[PDB]
C-alpha cells in the first residue's frame, strides 16, 4: 500500500505591499470580501489551485497534489500579480502542510484500538465518526475510520507521511475485525 | 399608607384586635399578596388545561376550591369528632391494681430508655 | 466527503446486531 | 369490591426487606391510606375533567394532579408534544408601574 | 406522538447491561423519561440566564450539582473544541 | 460508620455559628445537647445550607453579564431560594 | 471476552440523533438553539439513560429476577431516583419548613 497525496498547503512571500482593490478589479477569477475576510481569493484552472493573497505581500497557495505542482502554481500566481504592475519577487516559498490518504483493505475494530493505546488515541463516536491517533515521533495526526480508510495530516515532507503509515500499519493489521 | 393597608387595620379592628404591633400590617399584606398570586398561579395552570385563552372566573373558582385542602387544611369537623368520641365513650373505665408503684404505659410508649452517649475518645 | 458517508456506518451496524426480535411482557 | 387484597400488599413488603412483617394494625392502616389516596386523586381528576367541559376522565388530568401535588411522574404512558413555553406575559401596566420604582430610586 | 427514540434506545440499554433484545414496554418507559427530562431542562434553562434563550452556560449551571453529568458535558465540549482545532 | 468518620474529620473544622447559638435552638426544639460534637455537626450542616444558597445567588449575579461589587439583592436570592424549599413572594408598588 | 467487547462497542457508539433533538428543543423554545447546546443536551440524556439502566439493574439484582428488564424494574427505577432528587420536576412547588 502507498499513500497518495491529496492536498498541499504552501506559503510564499512576494515582498511588496499590495492594495487589494486594483488586484480585485483587474485580475480574473479574483474574489475579495473584506467585511468577511481580508484577502483576495484567486483560483486558477490548469492545476486546480486557490490562492489567498494578502495586503502585506504574503500568499497562501492551497489545493495542488505534489510539491512541483504547488511550486508551479505559486509561480503562476506570482507572475499574474507581476503583470498587473506590482514589482513582485519570489522571496521565500515554504510548504506549510502535506495531506495524504490511503485504504488498508480491511475493516478495523476501533474499540480495541482505543483500549490498548489510550495514551495517544482520542476517540468519541458522537462528535466525529473517526479515531484521532497522534504519533509522537513522526508528529502526524491520523484519522482512522471503521471502513478502512486512513487520513494522514499535519506533515511537512513526504517521508514523514510514509514513515507514519509504515508505523501504524502493523497495529491496524493486529486489530483486524 | 396605601388603600389596602388602610383596610387591613379595619379588618383587625373589626376582630378583637385593638392593640397590635405595627409590623403586623406589613405581614398581613405579604400574606395577602402571596395568596392571590398563588390562586392566580393555579388559575393559569387550569386555563391552559382546558385550553382557553384568558383566565375566566370559573378557573379562579376552581383554583380557590382545589387549594383549600392542602394550603389551608381544617381542624376536623363536628360530625366526625362526635362519631369518634361516642364509640370511645362506650367502653367502660378499667379497674386499678392496688399496689403497682409508678403507674405508666408499656415500655414502648414511655420515654424511659437507657439513653446512651458516645465515648469521648 | 469522507465524514459524510462514514457517519452513517456507525449507526447501520446499530440496527443489525442489537434488537433482532421484538418482545413484549404481561 | 376491594382493590387491594393483602397478598399484593405482602409482596410489596417482601420486595423491600424479605425478613420483615407488618402487624394487623399497620396492614389495616396501609389499606386505608391506599383507599384515601385513590379517592382524592379521582375526585381532583374528575373536577379537572368537568372543567375541560368533557365527561370522560383522560390520563392528561390524572397527570396534572399527581405532578402538582403528590410529586409523581408515572413514565410509561406518553403525552402530546408540549407547546412552546410562554415565558413572561408581563403587562403594560406592570411595565409602567415598575418603571416608577426605579425613577424615584436613582432619580 | 410516535416514538422518535425506538431503535436508538435499544442500543443504549445494551450498552449499560440490559440485553440484546429488550422489551418494547421498557423501551417506551425509557423514551418517555428522556422526553420529560429534556423538556424540564429546557424550561429551567429558558428561565435561568437569558430569558427565552437556552445556552450551554445555562445548561452547565443546571447540571453543576450532579457530578457524572457535569463531567460528561465538560469532556464533550473540550473534545469538540480539540476536533475543530485538528480540522 | 460514615457519621463517625465525618465527626473525626470535624475534630478540626470550627463552624461560624457558635455553640451557644446552636445549643439554644436545640433547646427550643426539645433537648439539651450534652455532647458538644452533635452541636458542631448540626451547626456545620446549617452553615453548608446557607453557603449553598448564597453561592447560587452569586452565580446568578455573575451570569447576568457590574463585575466589581456584587450586591445581595432580592432579585438574586429569590430564584436561588426556590431550588430549596423556600418560596418567598415579596410585593411591590402597593396601590 | 467476546461479549464485553461487543457491549463496550454499543456503550460508546450509541447516541440520540442530533437531527431530532434540535427539532425537539426548538419546539419548546420557539425560535432557535445552537449546535453546542444540542451537543451537550444529547450527551446529558445519555448519562440520564445510564443513570436509570444501571440503577434498574440494581432493582433486578435485588429482587429474584434475570437480566431481561420488565417494567416493574423501571417504575421502581424512577421511584428510587426521585427520592434522591435525581429526577427533576419543575411543576411541584416543594416546601421544607412545616
Amino acid at each position: 500500500i502507498v499513500p497518495q497525496l491529496q492536498n498541499i498547503v504552501s506559503t510564499v512571500n512576494l515582498g511588496c505591499k499590495l492594495d487589494l482593490k486594483t488586484i480585485a478589479l483587474r485580475a480574473r477569477n479574483a474574489e475579495y470580501n473584506p467585511k468577511r475576510f481580508a484577502a483576495v481569493i484567486m483560483r486558477i484552472r490548469e492545476p486546480r489551485t486557490t490562492a489567498l493573497i494578502f495586503s502585506s505581500g504574503k500568499m497562501v497557495c492551497t489545493g495542488a497534489k505534489s510539491e512541483e505542482q504547488s511550486r508551479l502554481a505559486a509561480r503562476k500566481y506570482a507572475r499574474v500579480v507581476q503583470k498587473l504592475g506590482f514589482p513582485a519577487k519570489f522571496l521565500d516559498f515554504k510548504i506549510q502542510n502535506m495531506v495524504g490518504s490511503c485504504d488498508v483493505k480491511f475493516p478495523i475494530r476501533l474499540e480495541g484500538l482505543v483500549l490498548t493505546h489510550q495514551q495517544f488515541s482520542s476517540y468519541e463516536p458522537e462528535l466525529f465518526p473517526g479515531l484521532i491517533y497522534r504519533m509522537i515521533k513522526p508528529r502526524i495526526v491520523l484519522l482512522i475510520f471503521v471502513s478502512g480508510k486512513v487520513v494522514l495530516t499535519g506533515a511537512k515532507v513526504r517521508a514523514e507521511i510514509y514513515e507514519a503509515f509504515e508505523n501504524i500499519y502493523p497495529i491496524l493489521k493486529g486489530f483486524r475485525k | 399608607m396605601p388603600k389596602d393597608a388602610q383596610m387591613m387595620a379595619q379588618i383587625l379592628k373589626d376582630m378583637g384586635i385593638t392593640e397590635y404591633e405595627p409590623r403586623v400590617i406589613n405581614q398581613m399584606l405579604e400574606f395577602a399578596f402571596r395568596y392571590v398570586t398563588t390562586i392566580l398561579d393555579d388559575a393559569k395552570i387550569y386555563s391552559s388545561h382546558a385550553k382557553k385563552a384568558t383566565v375566566d372566573a370559573d378557573d379562579v373558582r376552581l383554583a380557590i376550591q382545589c387549594r383549600a385542602d392542602q394550603s389551608f387544611t381544617s381542624p376536623p369537623p363536628r360530625d366526625f369528632l362526635l362519631d369518634i368520641a361516642r364509640q370511645r365513650n362506650q367502653t367502660p373505665l378499667p379497674l386499678i391494681k392496688p399496689y403497682s408503684g409508678p403507674r405508666l404505659p408499656p415500655d414502648r410508649y414511655c420515654l424511659t430508655a437507657p439513653n446512651y452517649r458516645l465515648k469521648s475518645l | 466527503v469522507n465524514l459524510s458517508e462514514e457517519s452513517a456506518r456507525i449507526l447501520a451496524t446499530n440496527s443489525e446486531l442489537v434488537g433482532t426480535l421484538t418482545r413484549s411482557c404481561k | 369490591n376491594q382493590v387491594l387484597t393483602k397478598k399484593k400488599l405482602q409482596d410489596l413488603v417482601r420486595e423491600v426487606d424479605p425478613n420483615e412483617q407488618l402487624d394487623e394494625d399497620v396492614e389495616e392502616m396501609l389499606l386505608q391510606i391506599a383507599d384515601d389516596f385513590i379517592e382524592s386523586v379521582v375526585t381532583a381528576a374528575c373536577q379537572l375533567a368537568r372543567h375541560r367541559k368533557s365527561s370522560t376522565l383522560e390520563v392528561k388530568d390524572v397527570q396534572l394532579h399527581l405532578e402538582r401535588q403528590w410529586n409523581m411522574w408515572i413514565p410509561g404512558f406518553g403525552s402530546e408534544e408540549i407547546r412552546p413555553y410562554k415565558k413572561a406575559c408581563t403587562t403594560e401596566a406592570h411595565k409602567q408601574r415598575m418603571a416608577l420604582i426605579r425613577k424615584t430610586t436613582k432619580k | 406522538r410516535k416514538r422518535l427514540f425506538s431503535k436508538e434506545l435499544r442500543c443504549m440499554m445494551y450498552g449499560f447491561g440490559d440485553d440484546q433484545n429488550p422489551y418494547t414496554e421498557s423501551v417506551d418507559i425509557l423514551e418517555d423519561l428522556v422526553i420529560e427530562f429534556i423538556t424540564e431542562m429546557t424550561h429551567k434553562a429558558m428561565s435561568i440566564g437569558r430569558q427565552g434563550r437556552v445556552q450551554v452556560e445555562d445548561i452547565v449551571f443546571l447540571i453543576r450539582k450532579d457530578p457524572r453529568k457535569f463531567a460528561r458535558v465538560k469532556d464533550l465540549l473540550t473534545m469538540n473544541e480539540e476536533l475543530k482545532r485538528a480540522r | 460508620t460514615p457519621l463517625v468518620d465525618f465527626l473525626m474529620q470535624l475534630e478540626d473544622y470550627t463552624p461560624t455559628i457558635p455553640d451557644a447559638v446552636t445549643g439554644y435552638y436545640l433547646n427550643r426544639a426539645g433537648f439539651e445537647a450534652s455532647d458538644p460534637r452533635i452541636i458542631r455537626l448540626i451547626s456545620l450542616a446549617a452553615q453548608k445550607f446557607i453557603s449553598d444558597i448564597a453561592n447560587d445567588a452569586l452565580q446568578h449575579c455573575k451570569m447576568k453579564g457590574k463585575d466589581r461589587k456584587y450586591t445581595l439583592t432580592m432579585e438574586d436570592l429569590t430564584p436561588a431560594l426556590s431550588e430549596y424549599g423556600i418560596n418567598v413572594k415579596k410585593p411591590h408598588y402597593f396601590t | 471476552s467476546e461479549e464485553q467487547l461487543n457491549r463496550y462497542e454499543m456503550y460508546r457508539r450509541s447516541a440520540f440523533p442530533k437531527a431530532a433533538i434540535k427539532r425537539l428543543i426548538q419546539s419548546i423554545t420557539g425560535t432557535s438553539v445552537s449546535q453546542n447546546v444540542v451537543i451537550a443536551m444529547s450527551g446529558i440524556s445519555k448519562v440520564f439513560v445510564g443513570e436509570v439502566v444501571e440503577e434498574a439493574l440494581d432493582v433486578c439484582e435485588k429482587w429474584g429476577e434475570m437480566p431481561p428488564l420488565q417494567p416493574k424494574h423501571m417504575r421502581e427505577a424512577v421511584r428510587r431516583l426521585k427520592s434522591k432528587g435525581q429526577i427533576p420536576n419543575s411543576k411541584h412547588k416543594k416546601i421544607i419548613f412545616f
